[PDB]
């Protein structure tokens, strides 16, 4: 399946990288907070990302 | 200052004209200059007054009497005043700025007004009178040479290169060959032509001398012809012969060392009475007396607060 | 409260990926415990349980516990990371101390000083392993900055290359030009930028000055290849062949096979062809052409499938970063 | 064309061979293109002979025949070329312009005009409504009408991309443009009406929120105080004076009017009186008591106008505040392809900026859920910043046409303006994207490095800066240079940047913006780039300009701090690019910038050429003399020379990347950097 993979990709001829680009924070903050600041901010970030989805069902 | 024999005016950015002493390098007097700076200082061949050019405004500062206010200030100009020159004779003032005119001034005549207007196209950064009295210099940010009659008033425009800021020109008093001296640091000197009563006197290109290779400020030829001082803002006065034109003599102001940036610019060069010694002005507000066959400083004048941008010599008994 | 954290960073007995994957967990968590900030402190329970959650506050509770220290825990665990990316590197914590410096770098306390010159050299190395191209040219720009040598030119040339920048490669040609003439710029600089008229010329000169080696011969006729003068390579290839030694004849072979089947030479396609190593994409490539024009259309079909099965690798590789 | 060039023998071999190339191909688009581009430029060849000879009778005649000989085959193929094009039609249909403003009044050209009107589809007049419209009081009667016609068309079919400039046009100083706006406007309310009305409407409460009537006091007094103190003008001191109180007379018409007319309106009126008295008698003591009360009235209105910090709906105009799912469409946002995008309501407040001319910043929701801000500019010609704007559009569409171009992803940032009068407009306000020169003030007090640092040094080395000779500058300069690190720009990139991958993104795109901006600015002659004139996107990290107020040489003309820079290339910049300087991805994008617009240097000549001969903007070039032909000629002639090459040297053309390489040591050249106002920040 890799041999037939890279035969019908080369099949299908070698796009030009430009037709195929037609084709298809928390650095931030602490850049704008000051640390103090900056801690709560980034905890609460992060306890949002696992708040939202089922992974809350589990922490 | 006025009765000793050698006169040594200097001056800067610190709106002061400073008269020092060759023999002793000591300071004797100073000249108030407010409103501007001074761009050259120049000794009138009668040693009678000193002349000032500044910004807008030419002022002559007695040179006998000490602490004196400005006996004649001629306004009337804008857009700065580059060099003046001086008749032999004493009664016409020659003087060119950044205006595109050169001027000519009448002492003698009371007249505030200029006498006679040379107008050009770019500004006007050097003006130098022949020995002969009879024809004007004038360089321009453009390049174009222009000799302008004192009698005819034909003008005959010469551009070495094109599209080059021509910063000074001189020559010598014999007016056996002038040199003239552009932004590029190239030295161009022309032969000059025997020629008096006929004004010919035609241009033969000997020489482009790589003097430096960043901006050249000012040359002079040394009153026995045989020298050609030429200063550059590479810290480096570079001295050529005049028969073979090589570098006998390089005065340097290098701190000798890579860790130093801008020390200061050198646009200074005044050949001694039998050109034995030169006083060169630069930009580390230290003027500097050299030896020329040596290339020693055998004294500095220091004081000035700010750098020194004009100097004045005059050996005349 | 220092105890764990030097036994983590003392421990230097990890040969293996998962084992350096603990350690990394193990100083997240660590750094988590003993945070100043309640704030970070609190999360450490979660971050137990849940790994993302080390990592994330992995930079903040660094900055938190390196603020605090009084520079000796400070030189102690900057002797650490600096045994940590020097050996037994891996991509994945290479990453994430990559990533702690380049947050150093932006924080108004500075970047941690790593084996002097804040460790440019030892994090552009291991950024252009991890295939951080962006991060390896950030610090080879500062080491330039700080001082421009010949090799910084070359590896700034490369790194523009691999990120798909001739024309920001080429500037850098035109500085190495303008600073140091000519001598100082070797013909692979204009072979790498494809400049293949350039590089023709210097490697002539070169040969004409000093005397003939392999590996300018190789050069030229790479450029001789790339311009498509086949005449002239062939005329090289037949002119140096009982001359030459078993490597350098190896690395002759896929070159003149191209030269011999663009000019039709048939059977000094077959001599060369023979002499490529059975084990490149190359070799098997040209063996399928000639089976081509022998009309062997089985044998044909087996050397395209094997070479299908050695481009896996080149195109694995290459896919993995960018189309 | 290339080898014999132009002259008597060449055109009628040339016309011969594109005639022939045309009749063997009738579809082909190249051909009808070029043989309307040589006959349009034996036109104006024959033109200008005659203009050389005859007026340096019957040849007057010879050359009218010959002229309308030329002229029908031109605006035929033209015609047929816009219809083969079909999107490109951007020159075409300017060139079209230029030959009916010119010789439309002869009844054989007006009646190839009509049938190449009526044979045209409407869609392709919406790209040139502005070249349209400034030639609406034509005083050609024959050329007015169709114009007229064609508008009218215009209204019935898409009317939204007419009504704003036609709104304009109604309240015109001069009776002849209004006259025919109001003309166009009432056969269009025969079709709406209700789009004329709401945008009548919305155009004079726009025009009332950019300037208020205390700010009108406020100019009109300082220019009377000008006048009076300084030139003792008291005639032009009443002529001032008078349309405020003419103003005054309508009354007030909201709350912030009345409170104004209840604090000031009185000693403004007592002030009239007394002028008044000064003229039935001519006294000094009548005209001081007025003078006294003006002053008093312009300290007041001076310590309120640093309080007046923002404006709410409900006091400045509660019509606005009234209006609600208005179907008037979004300015600058119509277009015949996509959905209109009607205004649903405006905010109440509008954020007043602190600066000179004190802009308000407007926001407006679509009916489409999405803001759209923009700034209402007071006192300030928008229509230079129209045209440019759409010779920007042209350049963005021929970069997106070359290949090159296109792989780099090269493009001009452009915003909408929409011209409200000849003092005020609206401005589209681009988001995320901070001036220059706030960037550097925020670094270096983020840094304690003080703001004017290099002045500071400057200054300190020599006070007598500004009245230094040249030589005396350039040292001055390079010392403050040299005694200073500038790196300021690419620390504050790269600290701003998130990552190293987005940083890097970030600076490429910073330096081809960077390039294509410059090369299109030299060409087309703008001036006057001091860092608060430019706009860096944080986001994408592409260059912006702004305030197209000079143009064409405009500074380096003028006697006052001219400026010898043709494009701001300072030395913070390059450093703010790669560490090898210039040499690379912005000298590269210069050459394809230059080698592109160099290819379509025709329709670069139509698109200038075009707003450089509108009657309506030649007021810039007369106030740069020291007749109006002469000077347009003259500036159209130095452009092309710059688009030839030939612009250094008139005997010598000049390759681009030659031509490049000067344009960058001009730029960066120290002796013409230290030519530049201080203000301008050479040293940044």
């Amino acid at each position: 399946t890799r041999r037939e993979a890279i035969r019908v990709l080369g099949l299908l001829g070698a796009l030009d990288p430009y037709k195929h680009k037609v084709n298809i924070e928390m650095l931030v903050n602490m850049g704008n907070l000051p640390l103090d600041e900056f801690y709560p901010a980034v905890s609460m970030v992060a306890l949002m990302r696992i708040f939202r989805d089922q992974s809350l069902s589990h922490h | 200052v006025g009765s000793d024999p050698v006169i040594l005016a200097t001056a800067g950015y610190d709106h002061t004209v400073r008269f020092w002493q060759a023999h002793s390098g000591i300071c004797t007097r100073t000249v108030q200059h407010q409103d501007s700076q001074v761009n050259a200082l120049e000794v009138t061949p009668d040693r009678s007054m000193i002349a000032a050019a500044g910004y807008q405004h030419i002022r002559m500062y007695d040179l006998n009497s000490n602490n004196p206010n400005p006996i004649i200030s001629y306004d009337g100009v804008n857009k700065n005043i580059a060099s003046v020159g001086f008749h032999e004779d004493g009664r016409w003032m020659y003087t060119g700025g950044e205006d595109c005119t050169a001027r000519i001034w009448d002492l003698r005549s009371r007249n505030l007004q200029c006498q006679r207007i040379f107008q050009v196209n770019a500004p006007i950064n050097c003006v130098c009178l022949h020995p002969n009295q009879a024809e004007l210099i004038v360089g321009d940010q453009s390049g174009a040479i222009h000799i302008w009659d004192l009698k005819t008033d034909h003008n005959e425009q010469l551009i070495p290169e094109p599209e080059v800021s021509i910063t000074s020109a001189h020559i010598d008093p014999d007016a056996s060959y002038m040199a003239a001296v552009n932004s590029t640091g190239n030295c161009y000197v022309w032969n000059l032509t025997g020629g008096i009563g006929d004004e010919v006197t035609q241009l033969i290109p000997k020489t482009k001398i790589p003097a430096h290779t960043r901006y050249a400020l000012q040359c002079r030829f040394s009153p026995d012809s045989t020298l050609l001082a030429t200063c550059s803002a590479d810290q480096t006065c570079k001295i050529w012969r005049t028969s073979n034109f090589s570098l006998m003599t390089e005065l340097s102001i290098k701190s000798g060392n890579p860790g130093e940036s801008s020390r200061g610019w050198m646009w200074g060069c005044a050949f001694s009475g039998d050109s034995q010694y030169i006083v060169t002005a630069s930009s580390d507000n230290l003027a500097r007396l050299w030896c020329v066959e040596t290339g020693e400083i055998k004294r500095e004048y220091g004081g000035h607060q700010k750098a020194v941008v004009c100097l004045a010599f005059n050996d005349s008994v | 409260s220092t105890i764990n954290l030097q036994k983590a960073w003392g421990a230097a007995r990890r040969v293996s990926k998962d084992d350096w994957l603990e350690w990394l967990r193990r100083l997240s968590l660590e750094l988590l415990k003993d945070s100043s900030s309640p704030s970070l402190r609190s999360c450490w329970a979660l971050a137990q349980a849940y790994n993302p959650m080390a990592r994330d506050l992995f930079n903040a509770a660094f900055v938190s516990c390196w603020s605090e220290l009084n520079e000796d825990q400070q030189d102690e665990l900057i002797r650490s990371i600096e045994l940590a990316l020097t050996s037994q590197d891996i991509a994945e914590v290479t990453q994430t101390l990559l990533n702690l410096a380049e947050f150093m770098e932006h924080s108004d306390k500075g970047p941690l000083p790593l084996r002097d010159d804040n460790g440019i050299v030892l994090l552009g190395e291991r950024a252009a392993k991890c295939r951080a191209y962006a991060k390896a040219l950030h610090y080879k720009e500062l080491e330039f900055q700080k001082g421009p040598t010949p090799a910084i030119l070359e590896s700034l040339i490369s790194i523009n290359n691999k990120l798909q920048q001739p024309e920001a490669a080429a500037g850098v040609l035109e500085y190495a030009m303008k600073h140091f003439g000519e001598l100082e710029i070797q013909a692979t600089w204009y072979e790498k930028l494809h400049e293949w008229e350039d590089a023709l010329v210097a490697y002539d000169k070169k040969m004409d000055t000093n005397k003939d080696d392999p590996e300018l011969m190789l050069g030229r006729m790479r450029c001789l290849e790339a311009l498509g003068e086949w005449g002239q390579l062939h005329q090289q290839c037949c002119e140096k062949w009982t001359l030459v030694n078993d490597e350098t004849q190896a690395k002759m072979a896929r070159m003149a096979a191209a030269a011999a089947w663009g000019l039709g030479q048939w059977d000094s396609m077959e001599e060369y062809t023979c002499m490529i190593p059975r084990d490149t994409h190359d070799g098997a490539f040209y063996r399928a052409v000639l089976a081509l024009h022998q009309d062997l259309f089985s044998l044909a079909q087996q050397c395209i499938d094997k070479a299908r099965d050695l481009l896996d690798a080149e195109l694995t590789a290459m896919a993995g970063e960018s189309y | 064309l290339n080898l014999q060039g132009i002259n008597e023998s060449t055109i009628p071999k040339v016309l011969q061979y594109y005639s022939a190339a045309t009749e063997h191909d009738r579809s082909w688009y190249k051909a009808w293109h070029a043989w309307a581009v040589m006959n349009f430029e034996a036109v104006l060849h024959y033109k200008h002979q005659n203009q050389a000879r005859d007026e340096k009778k019957k040849v007057t005649e010879d050359l009218s025949k010959t002229l309308l000989m030329y002229t029908v085959p031109a605006v035929q193929g033209f015609f047929r070329s816009i219809s083969l094009s079909r999107g490109n039609n951007l020159q075409d249909t300017l060139r079209v312009l230029t030959l009916w403003f010119d010789y439309g009044h002869w009844p054989d050209v007006n009646e190839a005009l009509v049938e190449g009107v009526k044979a045209i589809q409407i869609d392709t007049w919406l790209q040139v409504i502005p070249q349209l419209i400034a030639r609406i009081d034509t005083p050609r009667p024959l050329v007015g009408r169709l114009i007229h016609q064609l508008l009218t068309d215009i209204g019935r079919y898409h009317p939204q991309a007419l009504i704003y400039p036609l709104t304009v046009a109604s309240k015109s100083t001069t009776t002849a443009r209004h006259n025919a706006a109001n003309k166009i406007l009432k056969n269009m309310c025969e079709h709406s009406n209700t789009l004329v009305q709401q945008a009548m409407m919305v155009s004079e409460e726009l025009i009332r929120v950019a300037i208020l009537w205390h700010e009108m006091w406020h100019e009109g007094l300082e220019e009377a105080s000008r006048l009076y103190f300084g030139e003792r003008n008291v005639k032009g001191m009443f002529e001032v004076l008078e349309p405020l109180h003419a103003m005054m007379e309508r009354g007030p018409q909201t709350l912030k009017e009345t409170s104004f007319n209840q604090a000031y309106g009185r000693d403004l009126m007592e002030a009239q009186e007394w002028c008044r008295k000064y003229m039935k008698s001519g006294n000094v003591k009548d005209l001081t008591q007025a003078w006294d009360l003006y002053y008093h009235v312009f300290r007041r209105i001076s310590k309120q106008l640093p309080q007046l910090t923002s404006l709410e709906l409900q006091y400045v105009s509660p019509k606005l505040l009234m209006c609600r799912d208005l179907e008037l469409a979004v300015p600058g946002t119509y277009d015949p392809n996509q959905p209109i995008i009607r205004i649903q309501s405006i905010a109440p407040s509008l954020q007043v900026i602190t600066s000179k001319q004190r802009p308000r910043k407007l926001t407006l929701m679509g009916s489409n859920g999405h803001e759209f801000v923009f700034l209402l500019k007071g006192h300030e010609d928008l229509r230079q910043d129209e045209r440019v704007m759409q010779l920007f559009g042209l350049v963005n569409t021929l970069l997106a046409n070359d290949p090159t171009s296109l792989r780099k992803n090269l493009s001009i940032q452009r915003y909408a303006v929409i011209p409200l009068s000849t003092n005020s407009g609206l401005i589209g306000w681009v988001p995320h994207c901070d001036t220059l020169h706030a960037l550097i003030r925020d670094y270096r007090e983020k840094k304690k490095i003080l703001l004017n640092i290099e002045h500071r040094i400057m200054l300190r080395m020599a006070p007598d800066y500004d009245h230094l000779t040249l030589m005396q500058k350039v040292e001055v300069f390079e010392h403050a240079v040299n005694n200073t690190a500038g790196d300021d720009l690419a620390k504050l990139l790269w600290l701003k940047s998130p990552s190293s991958e987005v940083w890097f993104d970030r600076r490429t795109n910073y330096t081809r913006s960077l390039a294509v901006m410059s090369m299109v600015g030299y060409i087309l002659g703008l001036g006057d780039r001091h860092p608060s004139n430019l706009m860096l996107d944080r986001l994408s990290g592409k260059i912006l300009h702004i305030d197209f107020g000079d143009c064409f040489e405009v500074a380096m003309t003028r006697e006052k701090f001219p400026e010898k820079i043709p494009f701001r290339l300072t030395r913070m910049l390059t450093n703010a690019m790669e560490v090898t300087g210039l040499d690379g991805n912005y000298r590269i994008t210069c050459h394809t910038v230059m080698e592109v617009l160099r290819e379509h240097k025709d329709s670069v000549m139509a698109v200038l050429e075009a707003f450089v001969y509108d009657p309506l903007l030649n007021w810039r070039l007369m106030d740069t003399n020291t007749a109006l032909n002469k000077k347009a000629i003259q500036i159209i002639n130095r452009v092309r020379d710059k688009l030839t090459g030939r612009d250094f040297s008139h005997d010598d053309t000049l390759d681009v990347p030659t031509q490049v390489e000067l344009l960058i040591k001009q730029a960066t050249s120290h002796e013409n950097l230290c030519q530049c106002y201080i203000g301008w920040c050479p040293f940044w």
